[PDB]
């Protein structure tokens, strides 16, 4: 019980980690149709040789 | 319409109770019932003797009471002056009639006649609860007023991109003399007599227009109504000629009614600041 | 070229700005949104492609022109971020803490608020069941003991009903609305003695009185319709009762009386609302006056609608009857169905169509109670016959416009109508011998 | 020509004074006989009431299934 307890909170845990890198990849990579959007804002060419 | 019709049959039913007659009770009966009967069922060239008496009644009270004015402050009308009076424009403004999430009770227009001289109003109106929502959602202050100013001046923009000059404005002549007295068959005053008549709507409208246009007046207003749907509207015409001397007592012309007794309604209608529809109703057109 | 004249609005996070536009309409959409967006915008949040759409309906297909989808000059249209997919449902590989998960997603936690509705709808069923249980106490061995449970019931929901009026509205409304049961009771067997006019006097007389003042109150615009009702039920309910006590009156009389105040009601909605209408802000109320005399029409409505399948049951559940009384009822019926028509509300017209309904089933009820049972059964084929009728006027939508019929047909429908509803006067006069009265005195 | 909701450039202008750039889509219309006028923006503060009526119908073939 103890150690399923455990395990559980950091299922969760895990759980946050992977949902954060994910948000960090759609933040990086949206949807073709968002792409529509992003020209003529303050992030349209924003990769640069040290991301 | 249906009480008339209750008690008639009422009575009728009763007459043929005492259709033998060996009581004088049978008689009374009798007399009673067709003299009920002829009092709620008759005809005077288009309406009923109740109606004719509360039409006596109404124009007796109104008499009593000169002072009419005062306007519904749930519906607000907007009036535009087109001074080209283009035969034209009548697309746009009737497809005004629900467009923008806003749907206008009715689109009028009213050409003003004296000498040669014509002007114009394309005035229109929005009953505040019809479309509550789209005016709830301008404020929780229910800005009719505002709204409707909008949609005028919308009109007027729309109307200027098409090339015919339009001004709104607000203090436009009035049709009824303030000062008359409502009597049979139009309201009089110190100057000519003016009485208004609901022209039937036909095949044959322009005709009559020009007809009403030609004759001989004071004054000739006209107008057209449209109310509905934008893709259906229903039309409904009045006409008000302000003639020197008493007017006649019977329709001047072809396929038009005077609404013998009802006239300061019917003027007060045809007032393009007012906001009440028309008298009467008529068939889409 | 085709252009087209659209109004459209932003929603977006904060007040948005209706304007017309005049977009040409050849081109798909994704030619002209950043135009809008211009437009409309006075021009991250993991920004979203945003794309028109009507202005109910779901998101317009991003390709396709304003002709090859819906829309008219001068329509209004809405921008709407384009539908996406949800994101991956996140995957749990236990079980247990799966199903604790999951199950949270959408539940409902047990907080106080669930205490107080069950706290309220306990006290509800109690002043039902004790209403029932004192009454059925005091008619059955007159003990004269449920004579005062009623009256204690009564008397303590009333003090609630009033008391409760800025803890909580709901409460007020509701413990008002079941009130109306206990009051009627306690004044139906306050009046000592025999069972008769006097007692149903009495009883609407206190309902009519005690809807009139919970609707003097009002603290939630939803009991207004029921307070409305319940009124002008009791009102027609008290005439009829004080002409029953009068002087001794017969079952015809009372069931075309009260199917005339029904028929007199229903046709009188208008001038019965009308009446019952009774830093700055300029038509602000509006939006309550709107709906409270939306809800004063569907509350007049219901109560024509009952004072006529009153008198249709009270003069079409007896075993004689002649048939001019059945038909005053079946006109009465069909008259309450073709004035359906009239109305635009949902709430009026469900009233008026179920008048229909409701009188097949009270007949059903009625006959069951004296022993026809075969008169039973073929109320219940007429109920079967109605609902057929519904069901085929659900599947068939050509049937349930208007608009499939020509005017001329429609035209014929309002002169059957007005029929109807004139023509219960003449036999209602047959019924009741009042040409005898005059006749021979 | 014109943009895509805009009003018409005039004849007597060049595209870079009126303002174009090598991404803008141009609409070829014919100049407004009359004055060309502004649209005017009506301030709306809540959406969700008219997104809320516009999904209500009085009794519609739905209300007649519901009651079937």
């Amino acid at each position: 019980a103890d150690y399923l307890r455990y395990l559980s909170v950091v299922r969760d845990n895990v759980r946050a980690h992977a949902a954060e890198q994910r948000a960090a990849l759609e933040w990086s990579h949206p949807e073709p149709e968002v792409l529509a959007t992003i020209p003529g804002t303050r992030r349209q060419w924003e990769r640069d040789p040290r991301d | 319409m249906t009480a008339r019709i209750a008690l008639a049959s009422l009575f009728v039913v009763a007459a043929v109770l005492a259709q033998p007659w060996q009581t004088t009770t049978q008689r009374w009966v009798l007399g009673v019932s067709i003299a009920a009967v002829i009092v709620l069922l008759a005809w005077w060239k288009g309406m009923f003797l109740t109606t004719r008496i509360g039409r006596a009644l109404a124009m007796v009270r109104r008499n009593r009471a000169e002072d009419t004015v005062e306007t519904d402050a749930h519906r607000a009308t907007v009036v535009l002056r087109v001074d080209p009076a283009a035969p034209a424009q009548l697309p746009v403004v009737v497809g005004y009639l629900d467009r923008y999430g806003i749907t206008c009770d009715k689109v009028r227009i009213t050409h003003r006649d004296a000498g040669g001289t014509r002007r114009s109003w394309i005035s229109l109106t929005v009953d505040a609860v019809d479309n509550l929502a789209a005016l709830q959602a301008r404020s929780a202050r229910i800005p009719l007023q505002d709204t409707t100013e909008v949609v005028g001046r919308r009109l007027a923009d729309h109307l200027r991109e098409q090339g015919w000059t339009v001004t709104v404005v607000e203090g436009v002549d009035t049709p009824l003399p303030v000062s008359g007295k409502e009597t049979w068959r139009g309201v009089a005053d110190d100057a000519g007599v003016v009485a208004a008549y609901r022209v039937k709507v036909d095949d044959r409208l322009d005709e009559v227009l020009a007809e009403i246009g030609h004759l001989p007046a004071e004054e000739t207003w006209t107008a057209l109504e449209f109310t509905g749907s934008p893709a259906e509207p229903l039309l409904t015409v009045c006409a008000a000629v302000r003639t020197s001397d008493r007017p006649a007592a019977k329709a001047p012309l072809a396929g038009l009614t005077p609404a013998r007794g009802r006239h300061r309604p019917a003027l007060a209608a045809l007032n393009p600041l007012s906001t009440e529809r028309l008298d009467g109703t008529a068939v889409p057109l | 070229m085709p252009i087209v004249r659209v109004a459209v609005l932003a929603a977006g996070d904060d007040g948005g700005r209706l304007t017309e536009m005049a977009l040409p309409s050849e081109l798909p959409l994704r030619e002209i949104l950043p135009a809008v967006q211009r437009i409309v915008q006075p021009a991250a949040p993991n920004p979203v492609r945003l794309s028109l759409a009507p202005i109910g309906g779901a998101p317009f297909s991003l390709d396709a022109t304003l002709d090859t989808v819906g829309v008219v000059d001068g329509d209004l249209l809405a921008l709407q971020a384009v539908p996406s997919g949800p994101p991956a449902p996140r995957i749990v590989e236990d079980i247990a803490d799966a199903a604790v998960i999951f199950s949270e997603a959408r539940r409902r936690q047990w907080g106080p608020t669930h205490i107080a509705r069950g706290a309220a709808l306990a006290l509800i069923g109690l002043i039902l069941v004790g209403t029932g249980l004192s009454v059925a106490h005091r008619v059955i061995t007159g003990d004269l003991l449920g004579q005062f449970i009623v009256s204690g019931i009564a008397l303590a929901t009333v003090i609630a009903a009033l008391a409760v009026r800025n803890r909580s509205a709901v409460l007020a409304t509701s413990l008002a609305v079941t009130a109306l049961v206990p009051v009627a009771a306690a004044f139906a067997l306050g009046v000592p003695g025999d069972f008769g006019a006097p007692n149903v006097l009495l009883a609407a007389a206190g309902v009519a009185a005690w809807s009139l003042i919970s609707m003097a109150g009002s603290p939630d615009d939803r009991g207004i319709a029921v307070f409305t009702a319940t009124a002008v039920t009791g009102v027609g309910v008290l005439l009829v009762a004080g002409a029953a006590s009068l002087w001794v009156i017969s079952s015809d009389v009372i069931g075309c009386a009260l199917v005339l105040l029904g028929l007199i009601v229903t046709v009188q909605a208008a001038q019965l609302s009308a009446m019952w209408a009774r830093p700055l802000s300029v038509l602000a109320d509006l939006p309550r006056r709107v709906r409270v005399s939306q809800a004063h029409q569907t509350g007049v409505i219901a109560a024509g609608v009952l004072l006529g399948v009153a008198g249709s049951v009270a003069l079409v559940s007896s075993a004689n009857a002649s048939p001019w009384a059945w038909y005053i009822v079946v006109a009465a019926a069909a008259g309450a169905a073709l004035r359906a028509r009239v109305w635009d509300s949902a709430a009026c017209k469900a009233w008026l169509l179920g008048h229909s309904y409701l009188l097949a089933v009270a007949l059903l009820v009625a006959f069951v109670i004296g022993d026809r049972y075969q008169a039973a059964l073929w109320a219940l084929a007429a109920l079967a016959v109605l609902v057929l009728v519904w069901i085929v006027a659900a599947l068939n939508p050509k049937i349930a416009s208007p608009d499939t019929y020509s005017l001329p047909m429609r035209r014929m429908v309002g002169f059957l109508a007005t029929g109807l509803d004139a023509s219960l006067i003449p036999v209602m006069a047959l019924l009741v011998g009042l040409f005898s009265l005059v006749l021979d005195r």
